[PDB]
């Protein structure tokens, strides 16, 4: 019933598994060389859970390590168990750890667990008793009472959060391995691999498309395989090259490109916004790189966009500096200020009040975040007239942002002009004629030193000064 | 024994491929950070925790 048949997923079938891949092949070897983990006095560890973002592939991993087991392969839906009636679902649960008992050696796979493995008493229903009934009736299969050596299950579970105490516990699930998204290589190797079965060309460089999709699973790799392979009877061409999977990935990133009838100003007010969001983007290191800027409305959003990619490592561990939230504030503060420079005060338009808006929380979450500097971080008080001042630093960083905002747009009116009269006359454009304007027609930007230069000053000084007190201690002295 | 006690309290949570090409200003607040504990746990000794 719970058996399935023609399994032959290997781990050739399977892309970008890295060093989880020796894991892979520990579970081989504990299906093929169990005799010496035996003979050294080690029991086989029964439980192992792939936890990951959902479309990691971890029916396809499961599929993979039982087919280089060599051994039955067991796949059962969790939302099966679950019943509106109470005892079927142990019953199930207990004829399906049999037959994998009696068809040993094999490896079983349940996937979800978090519609059957969550916490007893967070619902009061008999739908929660069923679930605990289940629970326990799995819990004793496991670890209960002797007789299982050779019967592993494997879990695929995206919430390990949900996960019982009592199943984590040694002896019935203690390895926990992480599936994450794919970095670079993983995608590469996804997107070939998916891409076998379908006739391509020599010159097909992925390194780009994998550029483009930056942090998306391999199932969404798959959609990008997917929208490769039909679209092409529009142009009638002849094989699959670059810039077909990079219109893909873009199409995929944001959305289907529609024309619609249109006005000259409309389009003058969308580039101009455009051009303030660019023109501050360039003059700040946060977001230095820009690679795309147009105005084509798309699926969704009407207004144009601007693309960007600074190394994604440092938003992950957290480490931005004050000066990197205080730049983007101004950059979000660029479209308004250019209405106020462009069509006077008394004039501005309502499109940058999505982009205002994020300017504002960006400075209150900078305020309450420990950033200010105003008495020592310090976004917690008890007083009235403190909690009232915390909302006074948020105006103030704002106006100071608006008016740098101002005052960067002033400086660039020339670009302003040019990039503006480039985005009505193209609708689109790319970094290298962005930058050559850039160049053309920018004004001085200077940078602001890093860390390493004002860590060399101040070593530099902290060493001269040192030395200072040792002659005024030794002539002294001496 | 000391990756079998470390694997079992848990230290990784990310669980992916370790390598990853970390830029100097961030080794630098790192080190700059571990020598301002050093400096002020010795400056300051706490009688049970050396």
């Amino acid at each position: 019933e719970y058996l399935e048949r023609g399994v032959d997923v290997k781990f050739t079938d399977v892309a970008g598994l890295g060093k989880i891949r020796l894991e892979l092949e520990e579970i081989v070897k504990f299906f093929t060389h169990g005799e010496m983990y035996r003979r050294r006095g080690v029991k086989i560890p029964g439980g192992i859970l792939l936890c990951g973002p959902p479309g990691v592939g971890k029916t396809l991993l499961a599929k993979a390590v039982a087919g280089e087991a060599g051994v039955n392969f067991f796949s059962i839906s969790a939302s099966q168990f679950v019943e509106i009636y109470v005892g079927v679902g142990a019953s199930r649960v207990r004829a399906l750890y049999q037959e994998a008992r009696e068809n040993a050696p094999s490896v079983v796979f349940i996937d979800e667990l978090d519609a059957v493995g969550r916490e007893r008493g967070l619902i009061k229903g008999s739908g929660g008793q069923e679930r605990d009934a289940t629970l326990n009736q799995l819990l004793v299969s496991l670890d209960g009472f002797e007789g299982r050596g050779e019967v592993i299950t494997i879990a695929s579970t995206n919430r390990p959060d949900i996960l019982d105490p009592a199943l984590v516990r040694p002896g019935r699930f203690d390895r926990k391995i992480f599936i994450p998204k794919p970095g670079l290589i993983g995608r590469m190797e996804i997107l070939q691999v998916h891409a076998r079965k379908k006739p391509m060309a020599e010159d097909l460089d992925y390194m780009a498309v994998a550029s483009m999709t930056d942090g998306m699973v391999g199932a969404e790799l798959a959609n990008i395989v997917e929208i490769a392979a039909i679209n092409m009877m529009r142009d009638g061409r002849t094989e699959l090259t670059t810039d077909d999977l990079l219109q893909a990935a873009q199409i995929e990133e944001r959305g289907m490109l529609d024309r619609k009838d249109r006005s000259l100003e409309t389009w003058r007010q969308v580039a101009i916004n455009e051009a303030a969001m660019a023109v501050v983007a360039v003059n700040f290191p946060d977001m230095k790189n820009i690679e795309f800027l147009t105005i084509n409305p798309r699926a969704g959003r009407e207004l144009g966009y601007v693309r960007v990619k600074m190394d994604h490592i440092k938003f992950k561990e957290g480490m931005l500096s004050r000066q990197s939230i205080l730049d983007h504030i101004t950059v979000q503060l660029a479209p308004r200020a250019a209405d106020e420079l462009w069509y006077g005060e008394d004039q501005l338009s309502t499109i940058w009040a999505e982009t205002s808006d994020n300017a504002r929380s960006a400075a209150r979450s900078l305020v309450l975040g420990g950033l200010s500097d105003k008495h020592h971080g310090l976004n917690n008080f008890w007083v009235a007239d403190r909690i009232n001042d915390i909302d006074v630093e948020a105006l103030r960083i704002l106006n100071m942002c608006y008016e740098r905002a101002k005052e960067i747009l002033g400086r660039n009116r020339t670009l302003m002009d040019e990039v503006v009269e480039k985005l009505v006359q193209k609708k689109s454009l790319t970094k290298q004629e962005f930058f050559t304007l850039v160049e053309l027609y920018g004004s001085s930007k200077p940078m602001p030193p890093s860390i390493l230069e004002l860590r060399k000053i101040k070593r530099l000084e902290l060493e001269e000064m040192v030395l200072k007190l040792d002659m005024t201690t030794a002539r002294n002295s001496s | 024994l000391l990756e079998a006690l470390k694997r079992q309290k848990g230290t990784f949570e990310t669980g992916q491929e370790d390598s990853t090409e970390v830029p100097e200003e961030l080794k630098l607040r790192l080190a700059y950070r571990e020598a301002a504990v050093a400096v002020l746990a010795c400056y300051l000794p706490d009688q049970y925790r050396p």
